[PDB]
């Protein structure tokens, strides 16, 4: 069972959108499909569900007439189609399913989200430079480097290190609004510092939204 | 000592399976007066009759009102066979009765909507050596068992609830399915009224 | 729509605790109630169905109890991995959601670990200046970051940025960034960035030469 959402991004407002939901593990139309949205930082409001095995819908008061749950037989798939979009409308949007073939209520399962924007703003690209460590390094101690991901727009941005294969003392932080418009963030880690000299650090930075693929090596000046 | 009916005319009345409950015991009352702030369509007695009905004076006098469907007049009354008085509403056959259908007014307005019109349409017990289904026919003046595991309204026609019991509870599933019947224009509402007399003890008479 | 008020907004407890949070509809809603952990950065984990029904793969130490209109959420025994958003949702009528409680976990106090970063020549030909100073793993939340290039304060010019608290030592970490242009970072030689907290005695400094 899995549920894998797509099809959010930025959108102007006024504009659309086809969020699209693939689902897999069981089947859509036996259960209650449903949509569930979280604006940045606030809480979850439910917008609409497909009724199971008839496809009877329904709505949040916010969003109806405007938004639109469909679903398709084969493919196995669940949309929400957003018409007359709002600033208000910015939020990431969960597909969620029915916990039982019969009338639930609740949701065990959710999907791992999309995010949609709505603004006028425009795409941009992030300028990645790396925040190099110093000499000065605790000779037998920690030492820490990192991404200054500066100047794009919108969110989301995904850092790694190392293709993933560096998790621990990874830490990336939220992206702050800058007073430009665009957002910010920075993606630091700790290291032993024997291994400054003999390992390669490498951040992979990630702009989905504007097709921006760096990855950056990050060494001592 | 005037009785409080204010309550039926001031929010949404429950299902049908949610009937709510006035029990009146120690006072005046103008029946013919309420009903007149509705648009009575049916007004069926049993053991009584509805010029009786307003007259007498009663030890106990309940009332029970909820959303209810005109186009469901047949499955409300004393001889009905079917899925409302089975597994939703049944009033008491051994003290005198009577049955109103009713709709509320333009002129009356503090009365709310329900999104539907529900009602439990199948309700039984499967017991847990996993093989018997006990049907749960409502007592009267009861609810249904049902009533835990459904929803105030019904969300959808075909919604089936199934609950898992605890060896508590008797330990196997408890099981429901439920019905709708599309909002209508004006509210329309069932009452269901329930007398007791004597023993010496008739105090619930008219103003 | 029915409103879920859910109680205290956020709250704070060691581990071991017991933590009860609260929920109250503005009607009946017949134990149709259901709990949601959501741990930083993810979708919700169903807790609770039922009002008070445990989906199985969740520990014994969450319970919910309540029904009608008033229905608790407790953890007790409280561990470092709860640290998360709890919400909960009525499904009685078309669903509405908790507003949201935030669960901090209490810890030992633990000073930060400052680093400075000068910005990189990158950035200095594209006529910016991100200074960024890095405070470490750290408890409590509370930490005061002052900037002071020539050893004048900077002001209005940094912008702070923390992550969410950390599941596998409840600690947190902190990212203020100073900007300038490089017409004026090239004016000045000795940038630090000076840190006071709760868990180090003197604020600790962190200084670089241009
Ligand atoms: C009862 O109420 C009705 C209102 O339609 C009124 O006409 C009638 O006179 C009342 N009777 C008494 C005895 O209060
Ligand atoms: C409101 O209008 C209805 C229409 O049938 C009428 O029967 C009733 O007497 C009116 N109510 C009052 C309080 O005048």
């Amino acid at each position: 069972v899995q549920l894998l959402e797509t099809g959010g991004g930025l959108v102007k407002p006024g504009g659309s959108l086809r969020l699209s939901c693939a689902a897999s593990g069981f089947s859509l139309s036996d259960y209650y499909m449903n949509w569930i949205r979280q604006a940045p930082g606030k809480g979850l409001e439910w917008v609409a569900y497909i009724s199971s095995s008839s496809g009877y819908t329904n709505y949040g008061d916010s969003v109806k007439g405007r938004f639109t749950i469909s679903r398709d037989h084969a493919k196995n798939s669940l949309y929400l189609q957003m018409n007359s979009l709002r600033v208000e409308d910015t939020a990431v949007y969960y597909c969620v399913r029915d916990r039982d073939d019969f009338w639930s209520g609740y949701y065990k399962h959710w999907g791992l989200g999309t995010l949609v924007t709505v603004s006028s703003a425009s795409t941009k690209g992030p300028s990645v430079f790396p925040l190099a460590p110093s000499s000065k390094s605790t000779s037998g101690g920690t030492a820490a480097l990192g991404c200054l991901v500066k100047d794009y727009f919108p969110e989301p941005v995904t850092v790694s290190w190392n293709s993933g294969a560096l998790t621990s003392g990874v830490h990336t932080f939220p992206a702050v609004l800058q007073s430009s418009g665009l957002y910010s963030l920075s993606s630091v880690v700790t290291v032993p510092s024997s291994s400054l000299g003999t390992q390669t650090y490498i951040c992979n930075v990630n702009h989905k939204p504007s097709n921006t693929k760096v990855d950056k090596k990050v060494e001592p000046k | 000592v005037e009785c409080d009916f204010s309550p039926l005319l001031s929010g949404t009345p429950p299902q049908v399976y949610n009937f709510k409950r006035l029990v009146f015991t120690n006072c005046n009352y103008n029946l013919t007066k309420l009903l007149s702030l509705f648009s009575v369509n049916d007004f069926t007695c049993s053991q009584i009759s509805p010029a009786a009905i307003a007259s007498n004076c009663y030890s106990s006098l309940i009332l029970d009102y909820f959303s209810y469907p005109l186009s469901m007049k047949s499955d409300l009354s004393v001889s009905s066979a079917g899925p409302i008085s089975q597994f939703n509403y049944k009033q008491s056959f051994s003290n005198p009765t009577c049955l109103i259908l009713a709709t509320v007014p333009h002129n009356l307005t503090t009365i709310t909507k329900p999104l539907k019109y529900s009602y439990i349409n199948k309700c039984s017990r499967l017991l847990s050596d996993d093989r018997t289904e006990v049907p749960q026919l409502v007592n009267a003046n009861q609810y249904s068992p049902c009533v835990s595991i459904v929803p105030s309204t019904v969300w959808e026609d075909g919604d089936y609830y199934r609950k898992q019991l605890s060896p508590l509870e008797g330990g196997g599933w408890l099981v429901a399915s439920g019905s709708t019947v599309a909002m209508t224009e004006q509210l329309q509402m069932g009452f269901g009224i329930t007398v007791q007399y004597g023993t010496d003890t008739n105090s619930v008479c008219p103003k | 729509a029915i409103r879920m008020t859910q109680s205290p907004s956020f709250l704070s407890a060691s581990v071991g605790d017991r933590v009860t949070i609260t929920c109250r509809a503005s009607q009946d809603i017949n134990s149709f109630l259901a709990w949601y952990q959501q741990r930083p950065g993810k979708a919700p984990k169903l807790l609770i169905y039922g009002a008070s029904n445990l989906e199985t793969g969740v520990p014994s130490r969450f319970s919910g109890g309540g029904s009608g209109t008033d229905f608790t959420l407790t953890i007790s025994s409280l561990q470092p991995e709860d640290i998360a958003t709890y919400y909960c949702q009525q499904y009685d009528k078309l669903p509405t959601f908790g507003q949201g409680t935030r669960l901090e976990i209490k810890r030992t106090v633990a000073a930060p670990s400052v680093f400075i970063f000068p910005p990189s020549d990158e950035q200095l030909k594209s006529g910016t200046a991100s200074v960024v100073c890095l405070l470490n793993n750290f408890y409590p939340r509370e930490a005061k970051v002052q900037w002071k290039v020539d050893n004048a304060l900077q002001s209005g010019n940094s912008q702070e940025s923390v992550t969410e608290q950390d599941s596998k030592d409840s600690t947190y970490s902190l990212s203020s960034t100073l900007t300038l242009s490089k017409a004026d970072y090239e004016k000045h030689k000795v940038y630090a960035c000076e840190v006071t907290h709760q868990g180090l005695s003197s604020p600790v400094t962190k200084s670089f030469n241009r």
